[PDB]
Parts: structure tokens; sequence; C-alpha cells
């Protein structure tokens, strides 16, 4: 029952963590788009 | 137009800091991406031997 508990608290961290990762991905995403968008707006600046 | 030259000059200083900080944190970023690959495919490689452990 330990070798179960600890199993299962294993992937309950790794389903966590998991999460965590897609959030953070998306935050990566995001800050492309971001970055996209800030060049976009900076080159129009700077071409005006 | 002494005043003028002396806003002029701190325009130029000011842009030239902007795009050095762009650059950089453009580049930071990077390597936190590239840092967070590495660290997803040890943790993809660790998810793989427990999808095994479980048949352990």
């Amino acid at each position: 029952k330990d070798l179960n508990e600890l199993q299962a608290l294993i992937e309950a961290h790794f389903e966590n963590r998991k999460k965590e990762e897609e959030e953070l991905v998306s935050l990566k995403d995001r800050i492309e788009r971001r970055r996209a968008e800030r060049a976009e707006q900076q080159r129009i600046r700077n071409e005006r | 137009s002494d005043k003028l030259k002396e806003a002029e000059t701190r325009a130029e200083f000011a842009e030239r800091s902007v795009t050095k900080l762009e650059k950089s944190i453009d580049d930071l970023e990077d390597e936190l991406y590239a840092q967070k690959l590495k660290y997803k495919a040890i943790s993809e490689e660790l998810d793989h031997a427990l999808n095994d452990m479980t048949s352990i």
C-alpha cells in the first residue's frame, strides 16, 4: 500500500506539473504573440 | 536652442536604450524557451519511465 499510495502521488504530481507545463506553454505562445505584435507595432512606428 | 538640443540628445539616448533592452529581453526569452524545452524533454522521458514502472 506504500508503493500504491506513492505511485498514486507520483502520477498525481505528474498530472499537476503537466498542467503547469501546459499553462507555461500557453504562456510562451501568448508571449510569442506579444513578441510579434510588439514587432509589428514597433516597425509601424519606425516606418512613420 | 540649448533646451532643444538637450531634449533631442535625451530622446536619442532613450531610443537607443529601448532598442538594446528589447533585443536583450527577446534573447533571454529565447534562452528560457530552450531551457523549458530541455526540461520538457527529460520530463517526457521520465513519464515514459513511469509508464513502464506502472508495469513494474
